[PDB]
């Protein structure tokens, strides 16, 4: 039943927390795969975290409570890459050239 | 009816999403914010937010047993699987508390190196949301007990749920953008 | 049409003019029409007027619509071949194609008043700059205080200034004359009093005199000691000329917030 | 009695503060003075203040913020009294200290006291009925989110007598709104006049977007939803997603001024940048909540008096849909002349200009709405009217201030001063007057006079013409905003007719008491009796007028848009059922303002460093929320005798006239 989907849910954010916390600690040999491996890591966690534990659902509002979040993320997309963009040129500006 | 509150807070979860986007915004333009200070790699000691991870993460799997045990007829099994998330939620308020408190004794904190104020405002900003949900887990458990499982008790237990599992989700980009990134 | 807008002394300020007048002109074809619809049909489809067309169930067109979606973005679509082609041209910290030697002017916002700074003749000023006509000058604008804005209207463009920060601007004169600059952003009680003069002189030979008038002066401004004293709060402040300044002075208000 | 309280706070030796601190307190005792000799305190409770009851709320939201609107403009009218003074060589009163107090307050009262309201009123009242619903989705929500913005409207009215405002405008910009700059307790009655109100803010955009997603009549589908409920499900989502940007970035500010922390400062890397990043990225979509409802608004009025269908349905409704998801990126737009690259400038310049192609699309639909009707010439008609001729004037000078090269020379001037004192005056104030005449019947059951709202209307376009569009000129000439002493002589003989122009648009605000006193004094005379005085064509002139507190005994079945129009069509339009159900309504609760009678304890706490009252203040909030959930005797039925008497002396008002 529904408890598979939480322990499925489990298992793998365990797998998906101590790879991220392991590649840090030891080094890799490589920055750009570290950077790489837990920025992707981080995004299939959250998704975990969203089917198996808030149980997100196309049909759970008759459409709804679902695109609210499709909404949000671009609305959060928006605020964070803009204003870090805006902020970027800003920075590199107003310098000592 | 009970449904209608459960689709209310979840808009305001999506606000409260926006929320906290602002304090990563904000802490991403002063990373390198510091005035002579420590960084993040002489600050971040990731064994010790390794056992932070864990235990909101045993704590969201704890309330997801109490909402199979809410769909059940058990009234006692609610209580027990709420009692052993506050333990895990207060371990985690626990060691953001003394993480604080050694920053601050050490000459580390807010007022100094404003790279550190937006470490505390997000941080912080987190830990008292979860404050902020242990005080509403411990008057949830004070209802069930007296009243018991009625229509109005379980709609408070998946509004929680959803407000519980949320800041799992948060925690998850915090741990990422800060102490990831900030100790590699 | 006498406005310091509508009629401006420098290549920045005549090519905002146009730029102004260009899109006043192209945002004229639906708004005029949009306020002569709001009047007239207003007045021929009055209730009282009984040989009026009356449809009330008619409240969908395709030929119609469309039009309504069109024309509006076809004076946008009109309006994005400027707003590129312009705000890269008229963009500060560039310099102008004149090739004529540009004079750099250092300036640092202070409570209430300006204080200017030439690196290349060694005068500081207080609420008063000079430049040769038809010559580029560079300005390198920041604040020892809270955020203001250099702006001289009748010779084109604004920047703000801020604390810690090295905003730039290029401006040019086509006439001689003085011309008023005043602050832009609000900066406290004082900031109706930090008003400047930009006295555009005929040639070099005029701006000359007035350098060499400048360094008659007995004050100076060879320390970060001598700066504090001038940098108290104060308001209203006349013209005042320093013979001496620091050889790096401009780098020493930036450091002293960003170190 | 401890904090930084010492006496000397109180403005004395000051005769300007000192006669309107005298006038709120002899105004306000003899306000409470006449309720206990009529005895409506206990009328006051239980059926007004503690209501959740949306038309109770949707009122009492209009009374802040018509109450505000005198206070804001009368302030207003004494910058236009300086600035003229000021100007051809004369220092007269309102010292620098003493002005900058001002503007700061009138644009703080203003944005947040009373176009928040009266917009949020105007829903409040409306949109509920026109959806079939017979209450809000969250109706305790709904008391508690009235209550946080008295708590807004208290902290600043003491500002005046206490202490000071702050002195830094009103976004309160970075480091001379710091604790060094700054080190009164101005920017501290920003702060938390803006947090307490914002928190009520967020709570009445949650409430709304549920309520017309989840509240509806069965039968409604989305696209059969009116214009006006279109306009108020795009504004809320704008309330939603912006006001946790102001409540981060006023508490990033507090952290600066009370731990001494580093986010805006210039010393220890702290970025001053950030905060007009921030401050900025709420406050384009903080004024297309403004402006959304006020569209929605002009499209039942002009679809109302023309007697004609709204042209043009689903181009208004894709309108409304692209103007919320354009407003979250052209916020660089307010600070052109920061110092970013031609990339960013041009980015952000061409997609401002994206945004007035919905905005045009509306307006020209209302323009063929009305190219076939017979338009009724109604004071309420007059407003629509007089929003697109002015509208478009303001509107034409955003698009021409969108261009950076021309935000150059006009950032920061009085021709920017002139633009959105355009499009708020003409737009919201208009919007929001044309609402309050056109739902006066059914608010409170009687038409207002038609006389003095066209005169009131007059005065009001006539004297914005005298007022700001010499501010246009002003703003060409190089003046610029706040500027309060030793003005150029230039500028003078422009700012004469510019502070002519508000004693114009102070009668307009004048012949709006006489309106309201002739309407209340003739209610008798001019009584809506069917509940439908206009042409209606929303459900909401389905009802009686005043509403029968539970404004519907059956919910209809929608089938088209313009129900109750095809309902009148159809031919029968008033059917009395063949038997009446229980109505499940919730009950008055004390809860809401204890709350708010915590908050504005903690939060007048917080201001003078009161820290022992901040904490019982902050306990308060708290204790008062946890003891509000062990009620439960929150909802009550409505007996059918009850359903049955109000409906029996509605129906046969219906059959006195014809119907
Ligand atoms: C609710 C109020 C409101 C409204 C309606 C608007 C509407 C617009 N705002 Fe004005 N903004 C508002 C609130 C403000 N904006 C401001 C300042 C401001 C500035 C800064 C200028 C400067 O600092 O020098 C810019 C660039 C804009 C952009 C716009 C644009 C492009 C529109 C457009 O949406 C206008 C759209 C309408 C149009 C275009 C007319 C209708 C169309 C017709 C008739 C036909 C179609 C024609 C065309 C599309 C050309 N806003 C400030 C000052 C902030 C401060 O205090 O510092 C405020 C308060
Ligand atoms: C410092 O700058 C200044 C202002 O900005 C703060 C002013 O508002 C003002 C006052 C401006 C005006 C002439 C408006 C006079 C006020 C009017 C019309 C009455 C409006 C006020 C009320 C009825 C609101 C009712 C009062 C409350 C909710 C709070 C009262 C609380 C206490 C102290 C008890 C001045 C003089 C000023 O100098
Ligand atoms: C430190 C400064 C900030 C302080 C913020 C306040 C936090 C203090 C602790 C407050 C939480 C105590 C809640 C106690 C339980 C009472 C509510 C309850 O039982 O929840 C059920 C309720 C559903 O409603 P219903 O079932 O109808 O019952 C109505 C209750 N009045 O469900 C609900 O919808 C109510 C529960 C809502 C959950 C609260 C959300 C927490 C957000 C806290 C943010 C904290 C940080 C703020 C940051 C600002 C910016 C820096
Ligand atoms: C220190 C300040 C602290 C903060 C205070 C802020 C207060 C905000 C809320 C104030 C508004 C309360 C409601 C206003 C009174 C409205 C009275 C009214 O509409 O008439 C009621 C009644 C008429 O009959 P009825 O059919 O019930 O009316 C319409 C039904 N829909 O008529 C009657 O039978 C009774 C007669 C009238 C009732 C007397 C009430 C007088 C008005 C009260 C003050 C209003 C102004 C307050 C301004 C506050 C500004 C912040
Ligand atoms: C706006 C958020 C900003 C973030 C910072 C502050 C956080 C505190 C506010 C968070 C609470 C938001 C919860 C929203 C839930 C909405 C949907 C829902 O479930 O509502 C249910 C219920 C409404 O109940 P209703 O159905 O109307 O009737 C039943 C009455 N028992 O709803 C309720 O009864 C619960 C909601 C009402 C109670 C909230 C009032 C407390 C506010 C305290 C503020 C504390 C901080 C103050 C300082 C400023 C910030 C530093
Ligand atoms: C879009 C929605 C509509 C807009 C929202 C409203 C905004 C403006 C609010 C002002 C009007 C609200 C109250 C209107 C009540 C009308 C009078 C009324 O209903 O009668 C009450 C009372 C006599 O009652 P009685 O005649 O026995 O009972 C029959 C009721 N038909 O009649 C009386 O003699 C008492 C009337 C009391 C008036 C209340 C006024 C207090 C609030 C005023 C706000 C500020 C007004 C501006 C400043 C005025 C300065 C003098
Ligand atoms: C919001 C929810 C929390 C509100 C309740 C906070 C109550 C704090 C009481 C602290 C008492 C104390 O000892 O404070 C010490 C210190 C100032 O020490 P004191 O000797 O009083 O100096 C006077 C003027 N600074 O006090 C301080 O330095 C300031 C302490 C208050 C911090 C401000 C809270 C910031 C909230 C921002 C949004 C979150
Ligand atoms: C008859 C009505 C009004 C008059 C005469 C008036 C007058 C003024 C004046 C003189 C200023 C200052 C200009 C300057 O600093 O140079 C101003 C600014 C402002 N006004 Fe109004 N105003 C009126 C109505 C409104 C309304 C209805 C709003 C609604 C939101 C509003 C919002 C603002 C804001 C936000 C500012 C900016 C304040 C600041 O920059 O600190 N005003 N107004
Ligand atoms: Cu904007």
């Amino acid at each position: 039943g529904s408890v598979k989907t939480y322990m499925t849910g489990f298992i793998l954010s365990i797998i998906l927390t101590v790879i991220p916390f392991w590649m840090v600690m030891t080094g890799a040999a490589s920055p750009a795969v570290i950077l790489g491996t837990i920025l992707a890591m981080a995004v299939v966690q959250v998704l975990v975290h969203l089917v198996c534990f808030l149980h997100m659902n196309t049909k759970s509002d008759e459409g709804w409570n679902m695109t609210a979040f499709v909404f949000t993320v671009l609305i959060i997309a928006i605020l964070v890459v803009g204003s870090i963009w805006i902020m970027w040129n800003l920075n590199y500006n107003m310098m000592m050239h | 009816a009970g449904g209608t509150k459960i689709f209310g807070f979840w808009i305001y979860l999506m606000s409260d999403c926006i929320l906290f986007s602002i304090l990563f915004a904000t802490y991403a333009v002063l990373v390198n914010g510091t005035a002579g200070g420590p960084t993040g790699k002489d600050i971040f000691e990731l064994p010790f937010v390794l056992v932070e991870t864990f235990l909101l993460l045993f704590s969201s799997i704890t309330y997801g047993m109490a909402a199979i045990a809410m769909y059940k007829n058990n009234k006692s099994q609610v209580i027990s699987w709420l009692a052993l998330t506050w333990l895990f939620g207060a371990g985690f308020i626990g060691m953001e508390i003394y993480e604080f408190h050694h920053l601050i004794v050490n000459g580390m904190g807010p007022d100094r190196s404003g790279f550190l104020s937006a470490f505390f405002a997000l941080v912080g900003t987190h830990g008292l949301h979860v404050t902020s949900g242990l005080i509403w887990m411990a008057v949830l458990m004070v209802q069930i007990a007296r009243r018991g499982l009625t229509s109005t008790n379980r709609t408070r237990i998946m509004c929680l749920s959803l407000f519980w599992h949320f800041l799992d989700v948060v925690w998850i980009c915090v741990f990422t953008v800060v102490y990831l990134m900030g100790a590699m | 049409c006498n406005s310091a807008l509508l009629d401006p002394k420098g290549q920045i300020g005549l090519e905002q003019r146009s730029l102004i007048l260009t899109a006043f002109g192209l945002m004229l074809i639906v708004v005029i029409p949009a306020i002569l619809m709001a009047v007239g049909f207003a007045w021929k489809y009055r209730a009282s007027n009984k040989d009026a067309k009356y449809s009330p169930n008619w409240s969908h067109s395709n030929k119609v619509e469309a039009v309504v979606w069109t024309v509006p973005i076809l004076i946008i679509i009109f309006l994005a071949v400027l707003t590129w082609k312009t705000t890269h041209a008229l963009e500060p910290s560039k310099p102008l194609a004149h090739d004529e030697k540009p004079i750099t002017i250092e300036v640092v916002s202070m409570d209430w008043k300006w204080f200017f700074i030439y690196p290349e003749q060694g005068i500081a000023t207080v609420n008063e700059i000079a430049f040769p006509a038809n010559t580029p000058v560079y300005f390198k604008v920041t604040s020892n205080s809270v955020m203001n804005s250099f702006f001289i209207p009748r010779l084109g463009s604004q920047i703000y200034a801020m604390a810690g920060m090295q905003t730039r601007l290029h401006l040019i004169a086509n006439e001689p004359g003085t011309y008023d600059g005043i602050s832009a952003s609000y900066s406290g009680p004082g900031f109706s009093g930090m008003k400047f003069k930009a006295i555009a002189t005929p040639d070099r030979a005029a701006f000359d005199q007035w350098v060499a008038k400048a360094k008659q002066s007995p004050n100076t401004m060879s320390d970060m000691a001598a700066f504090e004293k001038l940098a108290a709060p104060s308001e209203y402040n006349q013209v005042e000329y320093f013979s001496n300044v620091k050889p790096d002075l401009f780098a020493d208000v930036i450091n002293k917030f960003m170190a | 009695m401890f904090g930084k309280l010492s006496l000397d706070a109180v403005p004395f030796h000051e005769p300007i503060v000192m006669v309107t601190i005298a006038g709120i307190i002899l105004g306000g005792l003899a306000l409470v003075g006449l309720i206990t000799y009529f005895g409506k305190w206990t009328y006051l409770w239980k059926e007004w203040l503690t209501s959740v009851d949306h038309k109770r709320l949707g009122i009492m939201y209009i009374i802040v913020a018509i109450v505000m609107l005198l206070r804001g403009f009368a302030d207003a009218i004494m910058m236009r009294s300086q600035q003229a003074l000021a100007s051809a060589g004369e220092a007269g009163f309102l010292p620098p200290h003493h002005y900058d107090q001002i503007f700061t307050a009138h644009g703080v009262i203003m944005i947040f006291f009373v176009a928040m309201p009266f917009v949020i009123g105007l829903m409040n009242l409306v949109v509920p009925l026109q959806i079939g619903a017979r209450d809000v989705a969250f109706p305790f929500l709904n008391n508690l989110s009235f209550w946080f913005t008295v708590v807004g409207v208290i902290l600043v009215n003491v500002s005046l007598g206490v202490g000071e405002f702050a002195q830094t405008g009103w976004l309160a910009y970075p480091p001379l709104s710091g604790i060094e700059y700054s080190p009164g307790v101005g920017v501290d009655y920003w702060i938390w006049s803006l947090q307490l109100s914002g928190i009520g803010t967020t709570l009445t955009g949650i409430n709304f977007f549920v309520t017309i997603l989840k509240m509806r009549a069965p039968g409604m589908t989305m696209f059969k939803m009116p214009v006006f409920t279109w306009a108020s499900l795009c504004a809320n989502v704008l309330i939603i997603a912006s006001f946790p940007i102001l409540t981060v970035t006023v508490a990033l500010l507090t952290l600066d001024r009370y731990l001494g922390t580093h986010f805006f400062t210039n010393d220890m890397g702290g970025n001053m940048m950030m905060y007009i990043n921030l401050i900025w990225a709420w406050g384009h979509p903080e004024v297309y909540i403004l402006i959304l409802p006020v569209f929605g608004v002009f499209s039942e009025i002009a679809a109302t008096f023309s007697r004609k269908r709204l042209f043009g349905y689903t181009s208004l409704v894709w309108a409304t849909v692209c103007i919320t998801v354009l407003s979250f990126i052209v916020w660089l737009h307010h600070f052109f002349t920061m110092g970013a690259g031609a990339n960013v400038n041009a980015f952000f310049g061409i997609t401002t200009m994206i945004i007035a192609i919905p905005t045009g699309v509306k307006i020209f639909n209302w323009l063929f709405t009305m190219y076939q009707g017979r338009i009724v010439f109604h004071s309420a008609m007059l407003w629509t009217i007089g929003f697109i001729v002015t509208f478009s004037v303001g509107g034409m000078t955003g698009v021409l201030l969108a261009v950076p090269g021309a935000d150059f020379v006009l950032h920061n001037s009085l021709f920017l001063i002139a633009h959105f004192h355009n499009v708020i005056i003409g737009g919201v104030v208009f919007g929001c007057f044309a609402g309050m005449t056109y739902w006066w019947p059914k608010a409170f059951g009687f038409k207002l006079n038609e006389t003095w709202g066209k005169r009131a209307f007059w005065f009001w376009i006539i004297g914005f013409f005298v007022a700001f569009m010499p501010l246009y000129a002003l703003g060409f000439m190089g003046m610029t905003r706040r500027l309060s002493q030793q003005i150029d002589p230039q500028f003078h003989t422009m700012l004469m007719i510019a502070a002519s122009g508000a004693v114009l648009i102070a009668l307009g605000i004048l012949c709006l008491v006489i309106q309201m006193y002739v309407s209340i004094r003739d209610r008798d005379q001019n009584r809506d009796l069917t509940g439908d005085p206009w042409g209606g064509r929303t459900l909401e002139w389905a009802t009686s007028s005043p509403p029968p507190f539970y404004n519907f005994a059956v919910v209809p079945h929608v089938h088209e848009r313009d129900a109750f129009w095809e309902m009148k069509e159809k031919g029968e339009a008033y059917k009395k059922p063949d038997h009446y159900e229980e109505i499940h309504m919730p009950k008055n609760s004390g809860a809401g303002i204890v709350i708010a009678a915590f908050s504005t304890i903690f939060g007048f706490a917080m201001i003078w460093h009161i820290w022992w009252l901040a904490i019982v203040g902050f306990a308060g909030m708290i204790i008062t929320w946890i003891v509000k959930s062990f009620d439960e005797d929150v909802d009550y039925y409505v007996p059918v005798a009850e359903i049955e008497k109000l409906e029996n002396q509605h129906f046969d008002e219906i059959t006195k006239a014809g119907l």
